[PDB]
């Protein structure tokens, strides 16, 4: 029922560290990761364990914060936009699958607010 | 579907 998780490294990619990518890992991702609402988002949705047979019928591009954290640690992203795209995909999946007002949606809303606050301060 | 149910802060 579960797909293989997303890849977290790109072997042919040159290593390119930047202040913006360090900010995405150590300010943005760290802030959300340590938050009391992080845990539903820290690993791929396990539809077998959670008894969600339709999750991966509805969600075609799975994404979670564990994948984003590993991608940043492995320098998978060429730039900040690509990383921000994965965070947005994670939030989008939550809002498309779960009914508005469900607990996980209220949690996602709060995490997204914090995400956007930190992204607004991305160093130039 | 019925979604994921109750979620408490961790």
């Amino acid at each position: 029922t579960n797909p293989p998780p997303p890849e977290t490294s790109n072997p042919n990619k040159p290593k390119r560290q930047t202040n913006q990518l360090q900010y995405l890992l150590r300010v943005v991702l760290k802030t959300l990761w340590k938050h009391q609402f992080a845990w539903p988002f820290q690993q791929p949705v396990d539809a077998v364990k959670l008894n969600l047979p339709d999750y991966y019928k509805i969600i075609k591009t799975p994404m979670d914060m564990g994948t984003i954290k590993k991608r940043l640690e492995n320098n998978y992203y060429w730039n900040a936009q690509e990383c921000i795209q994965d965070f947005n995909t994670m939030f989008t999946n939550c809002y498309i699958y779960n009914k508005p007002g469900d607990d996980i949606v209220l949690m996602a809303e709060a995490l997204e607010k914090l995400f956007l606050q930190k992204i607004n301060e991305l160093p130039t | 579907h019925p979604g994921k149910g109750v979620k408490s802060p961790g």
